[PDB]
């Protein structure tokens, strides 16, 4: 009963059982500061049964440093009361309540308990009770640039899914007498030692098809061993194996026990000696707070730091920790005790929300048990940080000032950023910028661009868009929401509706890009990432890339003249299957879905487009005869969809749908089996339809069958939409009209100077003249998700399932078909929050203008297994040109608008290089092997004139530069690699 | 991609392929018209076959689109000119030059693979009646691949 | 010497290499055991991203060391 | 005796061999002369593929016969 229209992306990640379990769990949240509100927001978007808040402390102004649901008019009101009203709107299925007083027994109603901003004594008191009653307890703390997470899910937690991956499966080639299972040719099983698998469709060893899991002993990338199958048979052939995921028992320890001998999770292996330091430091912080009536150390105060370090020493001695305390790091923790950053709050909130979901659904591997994190490299070094500059100024940015100072606050307030994309990551980034005070100064500005519009399935993971906002532009809604969050941004945000691409260079031109300070991407496709990266490289602007996929995420930073660009490295490409496999011999559901997508494209959008283009182009046939590989197909398409098969009513449309059903699911199979009978053998004597090739079977139409009827209805509706008729969904008309159809007989055919050309010409001239029809157009069917409810997903699903039944493949329902055909990217709110936090942590480094490459950190993480990694960016490669060191990425030649001959002589004279190839855009301006006459014609022309002549298109008025790629070789004949040229028009 | 394309073109220029000659069209680098001569010991002897090569924007990170232009009677080539090659769909790596593709296509012309065909009718003809296939191939190549 | 490689999906790979092996040999072994071309592999050790052309001894990678094999993602 | 082998590039290589010579020896000679590994060689004569461990006479290869050396590919 889950709302597939709202949880569409989260269902691809968790599932149906997981969400059913999730909607029955209660979560209590103690503390409603920035971290608490972030956790509550992520939980509410996740979809737990209910959330209860407890925080009776009156609101103070500094709390606005990271709490984005509080305003300056709420000072003096309890935080829970003023936060619940805003929290209730995020999701309508998740009631949010408030409790004004807590008692121990009252904790028994909640499945999970989250604790923030609480002293150690209260945590011990609560945990001593929640542990013995088997209630998950998560405690989170955020002190400046440091964060801590502690998880305790009981003594006997049961984890059903450990790594979160889909079960592995594959096709076998031979099973020997001793359990030596071999995969097919050049196929990798991918299993691991200690896994369990079950077999099906095994021939020769029927016993293995029962389904009892067996231990796997991997002996190679292609083969493995399962044990002894001597009794079960002698040898087996073909079949399919599938992995089985088994529950695991994880045993935790209570907080009181854990304090003595903690078990750490290392977010970064580059610093493995720190977590033991933070473990002492946070306990010392709690003790000091207990020693000063809950007053934390003042920012950058040295006496308090000394007292805190004495507490640290006392605690370390008390617990017999044989660790030498690093004085600098611990005193750093002391200085930033009162810090409250929104980036750390977002990061820890995402992590802790994921932990809450793990506790409620019993999936993925939880943290076991302590997770200490720090981003101390983000501390500015180019500004003055001292007690004088870090004291609170009585403003809403006190939390950030307590860590960075007033001067760095002024530096931030005068930024001019550019955010590309306003999806989920974009919304989180905008919220972080609004909280940090970006571009609130007299010279600040923010520019947001996004061409899409709000839908119903985006509300779940995008918390700035409400159901009342459906249909508006993403950028406008985001800008208004953030202005509401921070009133000082009124008028400092500009929103466009332009796709960032080659066709929008007139708006995001030199004038736009010269004033920026950095560019941040929130895209979902690689092409746009590469284009924006090229623009940033050309204009030399810092860039922040970030991406998510389910529970995995990554963030990268590109700094001019320091690191390589985004496009300097490769990524795995999308898998493309051989055309022979797709067209004739599929053995997977993806093959049939791809085939159905191709059929849809070639049956409802290709013919219509061809017809429409023929009626407009007067010379289409002239070029088509000599250009297209098969003009006969184009002519037949035009004829059939213009004159021969023009429909007028819906009954003939249904007849056409039945005809196409027979064509594509009954006749092609008969022809194929006529060419390759089921008993045919290969050239080696082996059976043909064995292994990767599955023997097909023709499908006989049956109206009563659900699948066939669904296909008929979908095809008829799509055809009517093509021809603009009044479609119907009443089964009575379908039943009435389908019963009067007698299929024309079909019998397989065995096959067996310029006559063909004359025949094609006769067919061509038989078509009506272009003047016969003027202004007549037909609508091709485009692809979407229920926005154009022409049964697109339904038609693809029906076609794929019918072809699967043709080849006895397991069909997939509409959900999986929507996932595969639509190329939907699984999305989670927690991953978005975490990546936004990491990017905002890198932003402060970028603002300070750090120059060393060891101070930046590209981040990668997977929350399903609690894995975090950070790596230094790759330095841009250097090269030697004319005996000088040249950067291969961020260096260019600046030249005037000179003649081609002048440019060649300039390169011959200054760099001592002979120009061989010179191209701009997609045109080859000059090449050494061109005929002398052409060059002599093209030498005395200026570069702009030459490009205009070659491209047959005047340069636009707004164009202010040209990018030229030049390949030249040294005098000795050795090819030399040189940077591109930037001609200034 | 322009630099890579020009490097491949120059490499072809320095060492003639003898049996092949590929070059751009007009002054466009993202569209090539290659030519192939049929093997001597094959039914396609004395024929000249034209091929169209479209380099994607992401070359060499995406395989080139190679389509036959003439009409050829072969089990692994259909009427649209599509070619059944593993190195064009999923085995493509950023280390293969167009020369390798042309050599692969010439080898394909040398010996068809009817075990995994693309045109079942011609594959069945090849497996059943070899002489008729030979005659059809000779007639097709002398009617479409000469001139 | 024996090393372990952990993917972003939790899988573990055991490799038998020497301290004088180049990074290219390690990438080739990983390709053999996983099928990932060397140009698409991102190896991380102790916060350093391994680059082609250098040796393991440069990074002080010793026996029982752990590498992380990571990759970029395209969602948004 | 003498034979000729033509590659996919149109090059012709003349070899002096004997009918009793094994296919492995021919592949070794080809590797020596051209550097082409034996695994990637596909030798065709009169529509038949030469196999290792056999002799030229098994394929009725005679004086100044012509063979074709192509690449391996399946799919
Ligand atoms: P997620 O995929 O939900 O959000 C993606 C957002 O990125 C925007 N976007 C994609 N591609 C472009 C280009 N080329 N230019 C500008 N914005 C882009 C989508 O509109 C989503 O908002």
């Amino acid at each position: 009963t889950i709302d597939e229209g709202l949880y569409s992306r989260q269902l691809y990640v968790l599932g149906h059982e997981a969400m059913k379990q999730m909607s029955q769990s209660n979560v209590l949240i103690i503390g409603c500061k920035g971290l608490g509100v972030e956790i509550a927001k992520n939980v509410c978007l996740a979809g737990v049964k209910s959330v209860t808040l407890y925080d009776p402390q009156p609101t103070r102004i500094e709390d606005l440093s990271s709490q984005y649901f509080l305003t300056e008019d709420d000072i003096g009101v309890p935080r829970a009361k003023v936060t619940v009203s805003k929290l209730a709107e995020l999701n309508q299925y998740v009631p949010v309540s408030v409790v004004d007083e807590l008692s121990t027994e009252y904790l028994k109603n909640f499945k999970c308990v989250v604790v923030t901003e609480t002293s150690l004594t209260k945590q011990l008191e609560i945990n001593d009770f929640t542990h013995k009653n088997h209630i998950a307890y998560i405690a989170a703390d955020s002190r400046g640039l440091f964060g801590s997470i502690f998880c305790d899910f009981g003594e006997n937690f049961i984890c059903t899914d450990t790594d979160g991956n889909e079960p592995l499966t594959g096709m076998i080639a031979s099973i020997t007498d001793d359990g030596v299972v071999t995969m097919l040719e050049e196929t990798r099983h991918g299993l691991e030692n200690g896994d369990f698998v079950k077999f099906t469709e095994v021939k020769g060893m029927p016993g293995l098809n029962d389904g009892t899991p067996r231990k796997v002993e991997v002996k190679g990338p292609y083969t493995f061993s399962i044990g002894s199958v001597k009794d079960l048979g002698s040898a087996g052939y073909n079949g399919v194996f599938t992995q089985v995921k088994v529950p695991t028992k994880i045993s935790f320890k209570s907080l009181r026990e854990s304090l003595k001998d903690p078990e750490y999770v290392y977010p970064d292996f580059g610093k493995m000696m720190r977590p033991p330091q933070y473990h002492i430091a946070f306990q010392a912080l709690s003790a000091f707070a207990d020693a000063h009536e809950g007053s934390l150390p003042r920012p950058r105060n040295d006496i308090d730091a000394a007292e805190f370090f004495e507490f640290c020493k006392k605690i370390a001695s008390t617990l017999q920790f044989d660790v030498e305390l690093d004085e600098k790091l611990i005193k750093e923790i002391s200085y930033q005790a009162r810090g409250d950053l929104v980036a750390m709050s977002a990061f820890l909130g995402g992590a802790v929300a994921q932990e809450v979901l793990k506790a409620t659904t019993s999936k993925f591997y939880p943290l076991k048990q302590y997770f200490y994190f720090d981003s101390l490299e983000s501390l500015p070094s180019s500004v003055t940080i001292s007690e004088e500059t870090c004291k609170p100024r009585g403003c809403r940015y006190d939390g950030q000032i307590a860590v960075f100072g007033s001067e760095f606050q002024e530096k931030i307030a005068s930024l001019s950023t550019f955010l590309v994309g306003a999806g989920a990551i974009g919304c989180e980034m905008l919220k972080n910028w609004a909280m940090m005070g970006v571009a609130t100064g007299e010279s600040g500005h923010i520019s947001v661009t996004d061409m899409d519009s709000i839908e119903k399935s985006n509300l779940n993971r995008q918390f700035l868009f409400r159901p009342r906002d459906v249909g508006k532009l993403k950028s406008e809604c985001a800008s208004t929401a953030v202005s509401i969050m921070n009133p000082s941004l009124t008028g400092k945000i500009t929103s466009y509706q332009e796709r960032v691409g080659p066709e929008s260079e007139g708006i995001f031109g030199d004038e736009f890009f010269e004033k920026l300070s950095l560019v941040t991407n929130a895209l979902d496709n690689v092409e746009a990432r590469m284009y924006v990266d090229r623009r940033c490289v050309f204009f030399e602007k810092p860039l922040l890339e970030s991406g998510t996929l389910g529970t995995k995420g990554n963030t990268q930073v590109v700094v001019p003249h320091l690191t390589e660009s985004y496009g300097s490295s490769q990524d795995p490409p999308e898998k493309s299957f051989p055309i022979c496999t797709l067209k004739n011999f599929p053995n997977r559901i993806e093959h049939t879905i791809a085939w159905a997508r191709d059929l849809f494209e070639g049956l409802f959008k290709q013919p219509i487009d061809n017809v429409n283009m023929y009626l407009s182009s007067p010379n289409f046939l002239e070029t088509s005869l000599k250009t297209s590989s098969n003009p006969r197909e184009v002519l037949e398409n035009i004829r059939d969809y213009l004159v021969t098969e023009k429909p007028l009513s819906f009954e003939e449309c249904i007849m056409w749908a039945r005809l196409q059903f027979d064509k594509f699911f009954n006749n092609n199979i008969q022809q194929l089996l006529f060419n390759f009978p089921k008993d045919s053998v290969t050239s080696t004597g082996q059976p043909f339809w064995s292994g990767p090739k599955r023997a097909p079977t023709p499908l006989s139409f049956d109206i009563h069958n659900r699948e066939h009827f669904d296909f008929i209805v979908a095809a008829a509706s799509l055809y009517a939409f093509n021809y603009g008729l009044k479609s119907e969904t009443d089964p009575a008309i379908y039943e009435r009209v389908l019963a009067g159809y007698n299929p024309p007989p079909f019998a397989p055919k065995s096959g067996i100077a310029n006559k063909d050309k004359q025949e094609l010409k006769s067919i061509a001239d038989s078509l009506p003249p272009p003047s016969s029809l003027v202004g007549f157009r037909l609508t091709p069917a485009e692809f979407e998700k229920d926005d154009d409810s022409n049964h697109h997903i339904d038609f693809i699903t029906a076609a794929s399932n019918l072809r699967a039944m043709n080849y006895d493949i397991t069909p997939a329902d509409r959900f999986k078909t929507k996932f595969v055909a639509g190329k939907i990217v699984p999305a989670m709110c927690t991953s978005t929050a975490v990546v936004s936090g990491l990017v905002c942590l890198e932003l402060v480094k970028l603002v300070d203008g750090k120059k060393k490459i060891e101070e930046y950190k590209n981040g990668f993480f997977n929350l399903a297994i609690g894995l975090f990694t950070f790596s230094d960016p790759i330095a841009s490669p250097k090269m030697k040109v004319n005996g000088k060191e040249i950067d291969k990425i961020w260096d260019r030649y600046n030249l005037p608008d000179c003649t081609l001959q002048e440019l060649i002589d300039y390169f011959q004279k200054e760099e001592g290089l002979e120009v061989t190839m010179l191209s701009s855009g997609v045109s080859l301006l000059y090449a050494n092997f061109q005929p002398p006459k052409k060059l002599a014609e093209r030498l005395p022309l200026k570069i702009s004139e030459l490009v205009e002549q070659i491209t047959k298109k005047k340069l636009e008025p707004f164009r202010k530069h040209l990018v030229l790629e030049i390949c030249c070789d040294d005098a000795n004949g050795e090819d030399v690699e040189v940077p591109f040229i930037c001609i200034k028009l | 991609a322009l630099k890579r394309i020009n490097r491949e073109l120059a490499d072809l220029g320095k060492d003639p392929p003898s049996s092949s000659s590929a070059g751009p069209v007009g002054d466009d680098l993202f569209h090539w018209q290659a030519t192939i001569m049929g093997p001597a010991d094959s039914p396609y002897a004395g024929g000249v076959f034209f091929l169209s090569i479209h380099f994607p924007t992401d070359y060499p990170f995406k395989p080139p689109k190679v389509n036959f232009t003439t009409r050829i009677y072969h089990p692994n080539i259909n009427s649209n000119g599509s070619i059944c090659l593993d190195i064009l769909r999923d085995q493509w790596s950023p280390a293969l030059t167009i020369s390798k593709v042309l050599l692969s296509i010439s080898s394909l012309l040398t010996d068809p693979n009817p075990d995994d065909p693309l045109v079942p009718e011609i594959a069945h003809v090849y497996k059943t009646d070899r002489s008729r296939y030979e005659l059809s191939a000779r007639e097709w190549t002398r009617k479409y691949a000469i001139g | 010497m024996q090393i372990f490689v952990k993917t972003l999906t939790g899988k573990t790979i055991t490799l038998e290499v020497e301290s004088s092996d180049t990074i290219d040999n390690v990438k080739s072994k990983i390709q053999d055991k996983e099928g990932i071309p060397p140009d698409q592999q991102r190896l991380i050790f102790a916060g350093k991203q391994l680059e082609d052309g250098r040796t393991l001894s440069d990074y002080n990678i010793q026996k029982e060391s752990t590498l992380h094999l990571v990759l970029r993602l395209r969602g948004g």
